[PDB]
RNA sequence: CCUAAGGUAGCGAAAUUCCUUGUCGGGUAAGUUCCGACCUGCACGAAAAGCGUAACGACCGGAGCGCUGUCUCGGCGAGGG
RNA sequence: GCUAGUUGGUGGGGUAAUGGCCCACCAAGGCGACGACGGGUAGCCGGUCUGAGAGGAUGGCCGGCCACAGGGGCACUGAG
RNA sequence: AGCGCCGGCCAACUCCGUGCCAGCAGCCGCGGUAAUACGGAGGGCGCGAGCGUUACCCGGAUUCACUGGGCGUAAAGGGC
RNA sequence: UGAAACUCAAAGGAAUUGACGGGGGCCCGCACAAGCGGUGGAGCAUGUGGUUUAAUUCGAAGCAACGCGAAGAACCUUAC
RNA sequence: CCGAGGGUAGGGCCCGUGACUGGGGCGAAGUCGUAACAAGGUAGCUGUACCGGAAGGUGCGGCUGGAU
RNA sequence: AAUGCUAAU
């Protein structure tokens, strides 16, 4: 565009998107577990992923997921999810925190234990 | 339970043209099986494809025993093979559904009077002094739900009566039948599910020549003798861990 | 299989629906009427016109507000008998 | 598209003081695509983070200004 | 004395277990009986009273281009 | 005039080497046509599918598996 | 007189929700056909109009991003 | 004049 044109009408910045606003600007939020099943990931994947339908305290009601081998969750678990998608399961944008709150950390976890929310043997 | 015939329904799951030539092939080891076990199989319902498949196959087993001993059969299926339908010799994964039944009753269905109220009244519109006058109209009313049929058809109380009690009638045998088929159609799908991939109950491989059952971790490498009919030891361990299962206290 | 040909658009429990107070939603503390839908149209349907339509109606439905001897439940008074 | 104390004038009231700030009367003006009016959002700055710079984001603590003191309105005392 | 990581991006590799399962995942993708990509072990790399993860901002993004982009056929010349 | 939610990890332009066409051109082969003799019908031999059986060992599957591995199964062979 | 607030009536805008109804995105398998890519077996595409289970067909005109 | 070929190099 000429000189004119953008004295005329300028440059349009480009606004950002939220990928996780049931967050509501948090890094963490509490919930409760209404639903807690496995799901079938999409092509080329095969498995069946734990998941949990989760009540938040910002008032929206989502899915997580759930990581590690083996879990205690179920209806009525008071959880922590954090922000992160699970590339494989539609709809799926959020990941359950092992070791806080209801959900425990995964047993005999030896690597990579400050995830999963193991303590050291 | 144990005891009583069996109703088997065998559907095609994912694969396409290979799932229901796997449908077919777990419709003959059936058979072989239960001519094994002496009892008697009529097919029911049938539908082929052009490659010699089966989309859905309906037979029964008739014989003390035969759903107690095809009740470890329900669930989902999975083959790992080479198809014939396959042009570049790759090996696929397809899977098909076995549902176990077992067969029930048919026992007639029969209006209890003495939970039926009946009542009469005068009907209305034209008639002058006669619909001025007669109790033609009558109400039939099932007490336990409280459902109730007019009838007003006629200018006869007696003919009024018997057509509303064969209305009644025709339509708490349609809610019978409408639960009983919604009990049956949970039941089907708690059994077969999606038919998707995982959720599967056992699975064939041929270019291993393995057959695994993961409910037990049950594996052996007689594939050619399954498929011909002796089912006997997958059968027998999955006996064994269901009595193993009732280990209390 | 049969017909000269097998009902199109639109509309539909209807001034048309027998079962019927069909079923679901609304309105009411409670709605066989009413309104919005569904389609199983006993037995809608295109100038004996079909589907809509602002304005108009001592036409016929349904609801609310205002106000009341219509009523709860009657009482007194006036005049003509 | 907006505006009827609205825009201006005259006289007055009030104030420490100018002023439609307020009132009475007279005129019909004032604003707007250089974005009025309306809706949403937000305390502002010195600065801070980032960036080769230009720019972008941001305004916690510290210094400056403003607004508020349960939610609204009002005046008294007083240099304030 | 701990934490993360060891397929490529990106520094640091072998054995066993499993067998499209369990699981990993920021992107591309791994796993269907010989997996440097899952889990464990031995070893290694990077930091170290810390090491990772989530959220948000700038950068990389010359991907709103003033510095510093374009419009025949890739998105883009208004029918005149 | 003109969005968004949601979703995908691409969608695209030009050119290259192939493959393919019920595109074209030029050619070829018992490919057709021109001929002669067969097979498909009968009986029998033999190999195979299926079915049966205690077992009827196993392999070969369009052309390029089926008088094929087998240029010699009463026992042996022989693997059932 | 003004006046916080309260009341009554009628509007404007926005948000949530609703029997039913319309399409959209997605799917390691289903049913029906085969419209496009080769002259794709009726060259394709296109504006409009009417029609048909569906892709689509046909009429009128236009383009080559087709041939001759 | 002649329709079609799922899904793991
Ligand atoms: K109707
Ligand atoms: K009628
Ligand atoms: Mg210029
Ligand atoms: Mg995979
Ligand atoms: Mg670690
Ligand atoms: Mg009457
Ligand atoms: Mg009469
Ligand atoms: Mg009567
Ligand atoms: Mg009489
Ligand atoms: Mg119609
Ligand atoms: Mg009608
Ligand atoms: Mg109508
Ligand atoms: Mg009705
Ligand atoms: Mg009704
Ligand atoms: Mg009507
Ligand atoms: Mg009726
Ligand atoms: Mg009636
Ligand atoms: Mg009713
Ligand atoms: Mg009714
Ligand atoms: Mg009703
Ligand atoms: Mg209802
Ligand atoms: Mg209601
Ligand atoms: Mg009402
Ligand atoms: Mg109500
Ligand atoms: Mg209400
Ligand atoms: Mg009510
Ligand atoms: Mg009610
Ligand atoms: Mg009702
Ligand atoms: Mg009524
Ligand atoms: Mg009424
Ligand atoms: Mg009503
Ligand atoms: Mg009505
Ligand atoms: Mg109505
Ligand atoms: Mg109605
Ligand atoms: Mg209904
Ligand atoms: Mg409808
Ligand atoms: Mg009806
Ligand atoms: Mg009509
Ligand atoms: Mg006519
Ligand atoms: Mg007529
Ligand atoms: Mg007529
Ligand atoms: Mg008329
Ligand atoms: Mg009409
Ligand atoms: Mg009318
Ligand atoms: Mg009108
Ligand atoms: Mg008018
Ligand atoms: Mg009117
Ligand atoms: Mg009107
Ligand atoms: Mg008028
Ligand atoms: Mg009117
Ligand atoms: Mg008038
Ligand atoms: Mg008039
Ligand atoms: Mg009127
Ligand atoms: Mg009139
Ligand atoms: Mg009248
Ligand atoms: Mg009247
Ligand atoms: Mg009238
Ligand atoms: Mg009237
Ligand atoms: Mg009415
Ligand atoms: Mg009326
Ligand atoms: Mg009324
Ligand atoms: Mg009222
Ligand atoms: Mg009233
Ligand atoms: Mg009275
Ligand atoms: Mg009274
Ligand atoms: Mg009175
Ligand atoms: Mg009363
Ligand atoms: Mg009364
Ligand atoms: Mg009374
Ligand atoms: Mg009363
Ligand atoms: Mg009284
Ligand atoms: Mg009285
Ligand atoms: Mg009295
Ligand atoms: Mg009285
Ligand atoms: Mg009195
Ligand atoms: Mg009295
Ligand atoms: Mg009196
Ligand atoms: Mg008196
Ligand atoms: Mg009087
Ligand atoms: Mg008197
Ligand atoms: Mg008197
Ligand atoms: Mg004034
Ligand atoms: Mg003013
Ligand atoms: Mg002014
Ligand atoms: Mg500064
Ligand atoms: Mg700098
Ligand atoms: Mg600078
Ligand atoms: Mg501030
Ligand atoms: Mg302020
Ligand atoms: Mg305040
Ligand atoms: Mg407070
Ligand atoms: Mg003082
Ligand atoms: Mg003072
Ligand atoms: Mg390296
Ligand atoms: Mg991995
Ligand atoms: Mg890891
Ligand atoms: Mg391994
Ligand atoms: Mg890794
Ligand atoms: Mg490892
Ligand atoms: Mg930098
Ligand atoms: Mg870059
Ligand atoms: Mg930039
Ligand atoms: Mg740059
Ligand atoms: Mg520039
Ligand atoms: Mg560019
Ligand atoms: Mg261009
Ligand atoms: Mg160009
Ligand atoms: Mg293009
Ligand atoms: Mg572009
Ligand atoms: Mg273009
Ligand atoms: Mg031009
Ligand atoms: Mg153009
Ligand atoms: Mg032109
Ligand atoms: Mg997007
Ligand atoms: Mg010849
Ligand atoms: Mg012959
Ligand atoms: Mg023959
Ligand atoms: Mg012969
Ligand atoms: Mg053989
Ligand atoms: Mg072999
Ligand atoms: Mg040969
Ligand atoms: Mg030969
Ligand atoms: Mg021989
Ligand atoms: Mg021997
Ligand atoms: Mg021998
Ligand atoms: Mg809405
Ligand atoms: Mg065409
Ligand atoms: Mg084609
Ligand atoms: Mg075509
Ligand atoms: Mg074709
Ligand atoms: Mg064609
Ligand atoms: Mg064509
Ligand atoms: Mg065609
Ligand atoms: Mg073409
Ligand atoms: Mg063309
Ligand atoms: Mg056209
Ligand atoms: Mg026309
Ligand atoms: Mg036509
Ligand atoms: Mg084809
Ligand atoms: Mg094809
Ligand atoms: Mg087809
Ligand atoms: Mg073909
Ligand atoms: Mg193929
Ligand atoms: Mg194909
Ligand atoms: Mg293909």
């Amino acid at each position: 565009p000429t000189i004119n044109q953008l004295v005329r009408k300028g440059r349009e910045k480009v606004r950002k998107k939220s990928k996780v606003p049931a967050l509501k600007g948090a890094p963490f939020r509490r919930g409760v577990c209404t639903v807690v099943r496995t799901v079938t990931p999409k092509k080329p994947n095969s498995a069946l992923r734990k998941v949990a339908k989760v009540r938040l305290t910002s008032g929206y009601e989502v899915t997580a997921y759930i990581p590690g081998e083996g879990h205690n969750l179920q209806e009525h678990s008071v959880v922590l999810i954090r922000g992160g998608r699970v590339k494989d399961l539609p709809g799926v944008r959020y990941h359950i925190v092992r070791g806080v709150y209801d959900a425990a950390g995964v047993k005999d976890r030896k690597k990579s234990r400050s995830k999963y929310g193991t303590k050291k043997p | 339970m144990d005891e009583r015939d069996a109703i088997v329904e065998i559907r095609a799951g994912t694969g396409g043209e290979e799932a229901a030539l796997f449908a077919r092939d777990l419709f003959n080891m059936y058979l072989r099986f239960a001519e094994e076990m002496g009892f008697e199989t009529e097919v029911l319902d049938s539908h082929p494809t052009d490659l010699g498949g089966f989309s859905k196959v309906v037979f029964e087993v008739r014989g003390p025993g035969a759903y107690g001993t095809f009740k470890y059969e329900s669930g989902v299926h999975r083959v790992q093979r080479v198809p014939v339908t396959e042009t570049q010799g790759r090996i696929h994964t397809s899977t098909a559904t076995v549902a176990v039944l077992p067969k029930a009753e048919e026992e007639d269905f029969a209006l209890n009077m003495d939970e039926i109220r009946i009542d009469v009244m005068r009907a209305s519109g034209p008639g002058g002094q006669g619909v001025n006058t007669t109790d033609s109209a009558v109400r039939v009313v099932h007490l336990p739900t409280g459902i109730m049929v007019t009838c007003q058809d006629s200018r006869s109380q007696i003919k009024n009566r018997e057509k509303a009690l064969m209305i009644l009638r025709s339509r708490l045998l349609e809610m019978k039948r409408a639960e009983e088929a919604e009990r049956l159609r949970k039941t089907r799908l708690a059994q077969i599910g999606t038919g998707e991939r995982s959720e599967k109950i056992r699975t064939y491989n041929f270019p291993q020549s393995r057959v695994t059952d993961h409910r037990i971790g049950f594996t052996t490498h007689d594939l050619e003798g399954v498929l011909s009919g002796h089912l006997t030891p997958i059968l027998e361990a999955l006996k064994r861990a269901d009595q193993e299962r009732q280990l209390a206290a």
